[PDB]
This record gives structure tokens, C-alpha cells and sequence, in this order.
């Protein structure tokens, strides 16, 4: 899989903007930063959450 | 030893907000398990 | 019936839970609830907003470093 | 412990506490069980329903 972006949809603000749980979601990338074709927002807290999950599952020993 | 201070240290290092969003997008792109070791180190 | 459904729920005082927007008379939210915690505050009928989750993150990292070793 | 996020169950703790402080039940295991069946009536996404049902089956069994 090469992740050929997702392109920018703008007609009637069809990009959509709603926070999900943002962790363990697998939305094939497609994120946005605020301080299929589904995109949820990303904040820094979920970044710490899923990096904690990633380095916990990466180092089993 | 801890990893919770590295993120605010990097935020102070970058400074610019939009570059921090781009770095967040790149790190999430790594996090979603498609990016190999070479891409993340480069 | 026929207009008597309003007084039916008055006597037991607690009989329905499907939609109770008024307290005793049953017969922007997402972005407001998002700013505190995760999706567990849903399906309901700044330098000071970060430390409250920093303490939780210190506790989680401490517990994970305790169990990993 | 949990290989994923260890805070989530703590979040789930709040997800019970303010849940039990609001309506006090209209009729303490039974408030968990009624939750997964009052899901299809909402207009919420299927991924949110999936995460809700796996969260309540973590505590149900």
C-alpha cells in the first residue's frame, strides 16, 4: 500500500470535522491538527496515547 | 529516560506551529504501521 | 390515553430513560464535550488544560515501566 | 496489564461515575448491559458502535 494521499474536498465543507477516540482507529492516515473517506481530528494527547501504545507493543521484552 | 518530555522539548525546538502540525502528520504516518525504518530515520 | 399520557409518568416519578431532557416532564455539544476527555462523555441525553492529563501520563508511564521490568 | 492504553479503563471509570450520578437508573450490573442495545437507535458511526461494544464486553466478562 502506497498511501496515495486522500485529496482535498471542499464543496459544502465535505472534509468533515469530528473528534473520534483517535487511537486504535486505523483511518489509513488522513489526519488534521487542531490545538474509506473518514477523517477525524488529531490533538497532541492522542499522539502521546498511540506512541505509548506503539513503543509498548514494539518492545515485548 | 522518560518520553513524555521529548514532545514538549521538540515543540519548543521547532517553534513554528504549522511545522509542528507537519511533524505531527509525519509521526502519525509512521505510527500507523506502513513506514519502514529507513523512511523514519531519513 | 387521549392526552392522559403526561400524567401517567407523574405518579411513579421514574419510569422512562429513552429521552429525558426536562427533569420530570419527558412527554456544539460534541465540541463542548470533546475539550475535556475522550468519547466516554458522548451519548449523553491554553497551558492549564494540559497538566490534568500530564499527571495521568506520568502515572501510566510509571506503571508501564514498572510492569515491563 | 493492558497492552494498549492503560488510561482508557481509568477513563471508563469516569465513564461509569458521571453515568451513575446523572439519572440514577429508571427501572449495579444492569446499567452496563442496557448500554449495548440502545446503540442502533442513534445516528452514530459503526466504528464508534464497535468500540463501545468491545469496551462493554471487556467489563461484562
Amino acid at each position: 500500500k502506497v498511501w496515495k494521499k486522500q485529496r482535498l474536498i471542499n464543496k459544502k465543507n465535505q472534509l468533515y470535522y469530528e473528534p473520534l477516540q483517535k487511537i486504535g482507529y486505523q483511518n489509513n492516515g488522513n489526519i488534521q491538527i487542531i490545538p474509506d473517506f473518514k477523517i477525524t481530528q488529531i490533538d497532541e494527547n492522542s499522539i502521546k496515547y498511540d506512541f505509548f501504545d506503539k513503543i509498548y507493543k514494539s518492545k515485548m521484552v | 529516560n522518560e518520553e513524555v518530555t521529548f514532545f514538549e522539548k521538540a515543540k519548543r525546538y521547532i517553534g513554528n506551529k504549522h511545522l509542528y502540525t507537519e511533524f505531527l502528520k509525519i509521526l502519525n504516518l509512521y505510527s500507523q504501521d506502513i513506514l519502514d525504518l529507513d523512511d523514519l530515520v531519513e | 390515553q387521549s392526552g392522559s399520557f403526561l400524567c401517567c409518568d407523574t405518579c411513579p416519578k421514574s419510569f422512562h430513560f429513552l429521552c429525558l431532557d426536562p427533569p420530570i416532564d419527558p412527554n456544539k455539544k460534541i465540541e463542548s464535550n470533546f475539550i475535556k476527555q475522550n468519547n466516554n462523555v458522548k451519548i449523553f441525553a491554553t497551558q492549564i488544560d494540559e497538566n490534568s492529563i500530564k499527571y495521568d501520563f506520568f502515572d501510566k508511564i510509571y506503571k508501564s515501566k514498572m510492569v515491563q521490568k | 496489564e493492558s497492552p494498549g492504553s492503560q488510561s482508557q479503563l481509568s477513563e471508563y471509570c469516569a465513564g461509569l461515575k458521571l453515568y451513575f450520578d446523572k439519572c440514577l437508573g429508571n427501572m449495579l450490573l444492569r446499567l452496563i448491559s442496557v448500554l449495548p442495545e440502545l446503540i442502533s437507535s442513534t445516528t452514530m458511526d459503526l466504528q464508534s458502535c464497535q468500540l463501545l461494544i468491545k469496551q462493554t464486553e471487556d467489563f461484562l466478562v
